[PDB]
RNA sequence: CCUGAUCAGGCGAUGUGUGCU
């Protein structure tokens, strides 16, 4: 499956490539209906 | 009068062009049903809906008998002498009432009977959404896997089912695979029918080819017999119709690309397109495919025919099973 | 909304709802077991999606209800006893049962 | 004034009479319904073989 | 897993102790 676990710095090129989005509000979840 | 049933009534997605007010009567009768599962005194039900105004009512029953059991339900025809002898023996005549009842558990219980009714719909527009065909070429895909039959999905959330005595012996069928068949019955099952075929016909490999063969449609050239030992071997004998054309090359296609596509709907079928001629001499002689005939004595007042060939070809004009005999006797 | 004390419960049989009175508090005196139902406390989970089916359903009953979650209080699993004591307390501007 | 009495008559017996009425036959189906009387009976004069003399 | 009739509804970290090995 797999040999070796390897560890680098992280450039940011490759932080937008883990992502799928951009986060942009600090609202956690909507009230009266349990919805984010 | 409340006006709720009336708009209630128009909802009217899926129900508009099924019964309206058989629905809204089915939709009562479970209501009722509900009233009667909350008391204890086991009593028949009958809601009475109206129409006009939408409003409706709770009727009991009382249940014209000659026995004693469901007694809250059981009449007889000496306390019928009461109403004059008006009443006969088997009857469910009503003869009492019912109000009301809010009851979360009996509307629960409403809801579940609800969907048991509209499940009910469902299956009759199903059976009804059958009667505009009867049966059909038609092809499905299966996706369940039964012992010794196949459910098929189909379009319009429509079903069937192919069972194993209808299918081939060797050739297993799995999900993900298309079947096309004829379907030819409807038995009245338990909790509403579904649809039954049989792909082994020698219909099935007909209409293929008729819907393949373009000069089958424009009577260019006409099918004159089409036998079939379903899955194993076939013999099929067609003609053209006066027009010196190949039958067997039209309904061949490029280098067999109509008949073993066509044997592709039969699941490995062995099929030989034959020859045909004018008279009963040289049209089974040449339904005779493939094989070499010397000569052919017939007898016009019975029905019989005999052929003789050489022993090489004895062996291609004999067939495993009788196949090709029975094949050009049929 | 608020959240009530009612002993009608749906999604339960006869078997949890047995011990409780008309109001919904077990009745002093009674052996339980884990796994029944003391106080039956119901709440409105919020209407947040109807159906045609409940649309039809809210028509016939004409109840307001009619989404509704329960949260009932019930035995933790394993321990027994026989219900020797019950406390109840209101606040102010709330109706009083029976019970209280 | 005994039910056993009134079981030794069938319930139809019982409704050739206009001394019973309207709520006395709603009264006499809910004791019926209980599996202990009006369910069609005959006995010899009282007493079955459980009804003996000790 | 638990509850009811294939469907619905239920899965915490810190700190303070205190007690056992």
């Amino acid at each position: 499956e797999f040999d070796a676990i390897k560890i680098a710095l992280a450039s940011p090129d490759m932080i937008r490539s883990w992502s799928f989005g951009e986060v942009k509000k600090p609202e956690t979840i909507n009230y009266r209906t349990f919805k984010p | 009068m409340n006006k709720e049933i009336l708009a209630v009534v128009e909802a009217v997605s899926n129900e508009k062009a099924l019964p309206r007010e058989k629905i809204f009567e089915a939709l009562e009768s479970a209501l009722a049903t509900a009233t009667k599962k909350k008391y204890e005194q086991e009593i028949d039900v009958r809601v009475q809906i109206d129409r006009k105004s939408g409003d409706f009512d709770t009727f009991r029953r009382w249940l014209v008998v000659d026995e004693v059991t469901q007694p809250t339900k059981e009449i007889t025809l000496e306390a019928a002498r009461y109403e004059d002898e008006s009443l006969n023996l088997g009857d469910y005549v009503e003869d009492q009432i019912e109000s009301v009842t809010f009851d979360r558990i009996t509307t629960q219980t409403a809801k579940q009977v609800i969907v048991q009714k509209v499940r009910e719909a469902e299956r009759a527009m199903v059976v009804d959404q059958f009667r505009e065909h009867e049966g059909e070429i038609i092809t499905g895909v299966v996706k369940k896997v039964n012992r010794d039959n196949i459910s098929l999905d189909l379009g319009n959330n429509a079903e069937a089912v192919i069972l194993r005595e209808d299918m081939l012996p060797r050739e297993n069928f799995r999900p993900g695979d298309r079947v096309r068949g004829v379907l030819y019955s409807v038995r009245p099952e338990a909790r509403g029918a579904q649809l039954f075929v049989t792909r082994s016909k020698p219909e099935m490999l007909i209409e293929l080819f008729r819907i393949e063969v373009p000069e089958i449609g424009e009577e260019v050239i006409e099918i004159k017999a089409a036998a079939r030992d379903p899955g194993s071997r076939a013999k099929i004998a067609v003609k053209t119709n006066d027009k010196r054309i190949d039958p067997v090359g039209a309904c061949v296609g490029m280098r067999g690309a109509r008949v073993q596509a066509v044997s592709t709907e039969l699941g490995g079928e062995r099929i030989d397109i034959v020859l045909w001629d004018d008279n009963p001499a040289q049209f089974v002689i040449n339904a005779m495919a493939p094989a070499d005939v010397a000569s052919i004595v017939v007898d016009e007042d019975k029905h019989t025919m005999d052929i003789a060939v050489e022993a090489g070809n004895l062996a291609q004009a004999i067939g495993r099973n009788g196949q090709n005999v029975r094949l050009a006797s049929q | 909304g608020p959240e009530e004390i009612t002993a009608d419960i749906p999604n339960v049989g006869e078997a949890a709802l047995s011990k409780l009175d008309e109001s919904g508090i077990v009745y002093i005196g009674a052996e339980v077991t884990g796994g029944d139902i003391l106080v039956g406390k119901v709440t409105p989970k919020g209407e947040t999606q109807l159906t045609p089916e409940e649309k039809l359903l809210r028509a016939i009953f004409g109840e307001k209800a009619s989404d509704v979650k329960d949260s009932s209080l019930r035995v933790p699993n394993g321990v027994s006893g026989t219900v020797i004591d019950v406390q109840v307390f209101t606040r102010d501007g709330v109706e009083k049962d029976k019970r209280a | 004034h005994y039910i056993g009495d009134l079981v030794q008559r069938t319930e139809v017996e019982l409704l050739k009479t206009p001394n019973l009425g309207k709520k006395s036959l709603t009264e006499i189906k809910d004791v019926l319904a209980s599996r202990g009387l009006s369910l069609g009976m005959r006995l010899e004069n009282w007493p079955p073989a459980s009804i003996a003399d000790e």
